[PDB]
């Protein structure tokens, strides 16, 4: 029996940020959900797609196991088929998604003194993000008809800001780190059961 | 670039300035909590990284063009960012003024009071003792303790303001102003559709009919205090004379801690004795704020985050962390809802701790709007709407069923005539005040002439208008205006004005809302959900409506409505009235 990464995708010492987001492919690995739900009462594992019940003996194929750290409300954004800043532009869900989220509370891991800004994000891209899309891209976003010359200023905005995470945020602004199964069914044999 | 640049340029201005504004908040109760000066050195820059950051957006945002391309509330949004304040114009004119918001705040602390040349009694300018060993009812006192008082403050202070107001109205000349006086009023401009055009001058027309019809009905009550002070001690008030306005007791209008005991000619009905009651049964600071939330919590409004109680700081500090003793609700941007009041437990602490967290309940309803719309819909409205709830909070029927008063204590008739009269002398004196200062304001901000011939015309019509006068004359030595705290850094005085009235109206929606019978002052708001959502629909509406809209979409009102504050009072009339009947 070879346990699946699970473990080492949740219990990471750091995610990654929002803007580019670890797409973890695995397969020929037992998903053993149970374990899951075993750190505090404080889950937000609102499941959309499927059961509420994994289904331990329904099998899948490689399940895309992506994992980002956002803001509270951010975490309602990122739902199948709804709109907003980070839904958007960053991380978008398709309407036939199947699958869920899972979003903690981290603020006692990666909510440094003084602020972090190890964490960004992607404003202003002018345009919707496909589906399953990273655009790890540094370039200032225009807008006005100057046309920017690596510098920004009026009319010229860096896209990737930043969280600035650290306590006493609260209840909203604070990091959930956010891990989403996207269990997708594209024929080959069944491994993750 | 028409709204689609002005939509990207206001969601960048949001993002920065909220963290921006969080580390100027967050280093500003860093000094607050822990005063060593390297906390006010750090605090310093970072408000000056948030001055320049927001003079720079301001400086876009005149650059953006307004004149009918916003018709959403972002026109609202870039209103606020464009109201700049006294900056801008050429270098040349801007540099002199880095000198004076410098030496406009050092100007309160050169005057020292105490004896003169005495060692004995001397003690320097602190407001613990202060109103502990101010209030004193005496007829010799008074004298010089607050001639001196108004004198040495306004030494050279008008012939700088003189032309210190001449140089802030020549800002007006590159802001599409008039007055620096109509500076202030100008911020209740609010347009919603035709028909309801918001005029600039609807001040000047509304206040007439709001005050000038009635000030009888607050005349007759100035005539009623004039009574009781003849009986305490004869020569009080001179057949031929007026009374003394510098032996009151107090200018500042808060409470009478002298007077109120020889209030009621009676003097035989019991008065509270809550404190009485707090000290024994263990109500401590911890405890009277998780009181008061539940209090909000009865009505409808959310419980308070679980990093309010965390970091709030309601207690003394410990190893040497002065504070500034004062009752403030923060912010501290991305919703931390910190409070502070370092105070023990008395019997206005408790109130007060409700009035903070009316403030914070009020600030936890606009985190949805944007950062320049996080604020209070009017500028009386975050004041006021904390003291509905300190006020609703006061009434023995909600101190009956906590469990602070005995349940065996039935309500008494002359008990809550008592408890009314001191918060209807204690505010409602107030507004008259208020009324007659920000007129005497408004008429000095023009500066059409000095003062060599208005002298006497200026007391003549202050005479006239309350009868109150100093016995002797003074040289050109002091001046009224500046022995005061929102008057030192030129605040205005509207907010101290409407805050009554609109306070007044929301408590008159809120118990019509309430469906209760009985009396008029019984009804509360706590234990009413129906209540409890007309008040959140209007308290989580910021600045992206109009105030205008805002107070008609609840129950329909134009404007300040002073009739129920007058039907307050109304039905319980006649014990004032009946003892009105000796004069003509
Ligand atoms: C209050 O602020 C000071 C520095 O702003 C903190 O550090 C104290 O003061 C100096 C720092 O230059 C050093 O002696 C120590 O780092 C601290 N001294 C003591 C006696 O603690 C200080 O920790 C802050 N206090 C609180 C309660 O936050
Ligand atoms: C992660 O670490 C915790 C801490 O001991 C442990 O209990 C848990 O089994 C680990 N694995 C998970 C949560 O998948």
């Amino acid at each position: 029996t070879n346990l699946c990464p699970f473990d080492e995708v949740f219990n990471a010492t750091r995610f990654a940020s929002v803007y580019a987001w670890n797409r973890k492919r695995i397969s020929n690995c037992v998903a053993d959900y149970s374990v899951l739900y075993n750190l505090a009462p404080f889950f937000t594992f609102k499941c959309y797609g499927v059961s509420p019940t994994k289904l331990n003996d329904l099998c899948f194929t490689n399940v895309y196991a992506d994992s980002f750290v956002i803001r509270g409300d951010e975490v309602r954004q990122i739902a199948p088929g709804q709109t907003g800043n980070i839904a958007d532009y960053n991380y978008k869900l398709p309407d036939d998604f199947t699958g869920c989220v899972i979003a903690w509370n981290s603020n006692k891991l990666d909510s440094k003194v003084s602020g972090n800004y190890n964490y960004l994000y992607r404003l202003f891209r002018k345009s919707n993000l496909k589906p399953f899309e990273r655009d790890i891209s540094t370039e200032i976003y225009q807008a006005g008809n100057k046309p920017c010359n690596g510098v920004a200023g009026f009319n010229c905005y860096f896209p990737l800001r930043s969280y600035s995470f650290r306590p006493t945020y609260g209840v909203g602004h604070q990091p959930y780190r956010v891990v989403v199964l996207s269990f997708e069914l594209l024929h080959a044999p069944a491994t993750v059961c | 670039l028409t709204e689609e640049n002005a939509k990207t340029f206001l969601n960048n201005f949001n993002q920065e300035a909220e963290d921006l504004s969080y580390q100027s908040s967050l280093a500003s109760w860093n000094y607050n909590t822990n005063i060593t000066e390297e906390n006010a050195q750090k605090m310093s820059e970072a408000a000056a990284k948030w001055s320049a950051f927001y003079e720079e957006q301001s400086k876009t945002a005149q650059s953006f063009s307004l004149q009918e391309i916003q018709t959403p509330i972002i026109k609202r949004q870039l209103q606020a960012l464009q109201q700049s304040g006294s900056s801008a114009l050429s270098a040349d004119k801007n540099k002199q003024l880095n000198t004076i918001l410098n030496t406009m705040s050092t100007i309160y602390s050169t005057g020292k009071v105490c004896n003169p040349k005495n060692p004995q009694e001397c003690l320097l300018l602190e407001p613990g003792l202060d109103e502990i060993m101010a209030t004193s009812t005496d007829y010799n006192s008074r004298l010089w303790a607050w001639e001196g008082w108004r004198a040495e403050v306004g030494k050279q202070l008008r012939p700088l303001y003189e032309e210190y107001v001449v140089l802030k109205n020549e800002m007006a000349r590159a802001n599409n102003y008039n007055d620096y006086g109509d500076y202030w009023r100008g911020d209740y401009e609010a347009e919603g559709a035709d028909g309801y055009n918001y005029n600039r001058n609807q001040l000047i027309e509304d206040v007439e009919r709001t005050f000038a019809e009635i000030k009888p009905l607050y005349e007759h009550l100035h005539a009623y205090v004039r009574r009781k002070l003849m009986d305490t001690y004869p020569s009080y008030i001179s057949p031929t004379g007026c009374l003394p306005a510098h032996l009151l007791g107090d200018m500042w209008g808060r409470f009478w801690t002298n007077l109120y005991p020889l209030t009621v000619p009676f003097a035989q009905k019991p008065n509270i004795d809550v404190t009485d009651a707090m000290m024994n049964q263990g109500w401590d600071a911890e405890r009277i704020f998780q009181e008061a939330e539940k209090f909000f919590v009865s009505v409808g409004l959310p419980h308070m985050t679980q990093g309010f109680w965390a970091n709030s700081m309601l207690t003394e500090p410990a190893d040497g962390r002065k504070v500034v003793c004062h009752p403030t609700a923060w912010d501290l941007g991305h919703g931390d809802f910190r409070i502070k009041m370092c105070t023990k437990v008395t019997m206005d602490n408790f109130l007060t701790a409700h009035h903070e967290m009316g403030h914070i309940q009020y600030d936890m309803a606009y985190a949805r709007q944007p950062f320049l719309l996080r604020n209070g819909a009017n500028e009386g409205f975050h004041e006021a709407v904390g003291e509905i709830m300190s006020l609703s909070a006061a009434t023995p029927k909600h101190l009956k069923s906590i469990g602070l008063l005995p349940s065996d204590f039935q309500e008494d008739s002359e008990t809550e005539i008592n408890f009314l009269l001191k918060q209807a002398l204690t505010i409602v004196g107030t507004l008259p005040f208020t009324y007659m200062l920000e007129k005497w304001r408004w008429m000095v901000f023009r500066g059409e002439i000095p003062k060599e011939q208005w002298m006497k015309k200026w007391w003549e019509m202050k005479r006239e208008i309350v009868g109150v006068v100093e016995p002797l004359p003074h040289d050109e030595t002091y001046c009224d205006p500046a022995s005061l705290f929102h008057v030192s850094n030129d605040y205005s005085f509207i907010r101290y004005y409407t805050r009554t009235i609109y306070q007044f109206q929301f408590q008159e929606a809120l118990c019509q809302a309430a469906k209760y019978n009985g009396s008029l002052h019984k009804c509360d708001i706590s234990n009413s959900t129906e209540a409890g959502q007309k008040l959140l629909k209007m308290l989580s509406l910021g600045n992206s409506e109009p105030w205008t809209k805002a107070l008609e979409n609840v129950v329909g009102a134009r404007n300040m409505d002073v009739k129920p504050l007058l039907n307050y009072f109304q039905p319980l009339f006649d014990w004032l009235k009946e003892q009105n009947r000796n004069s003509f």
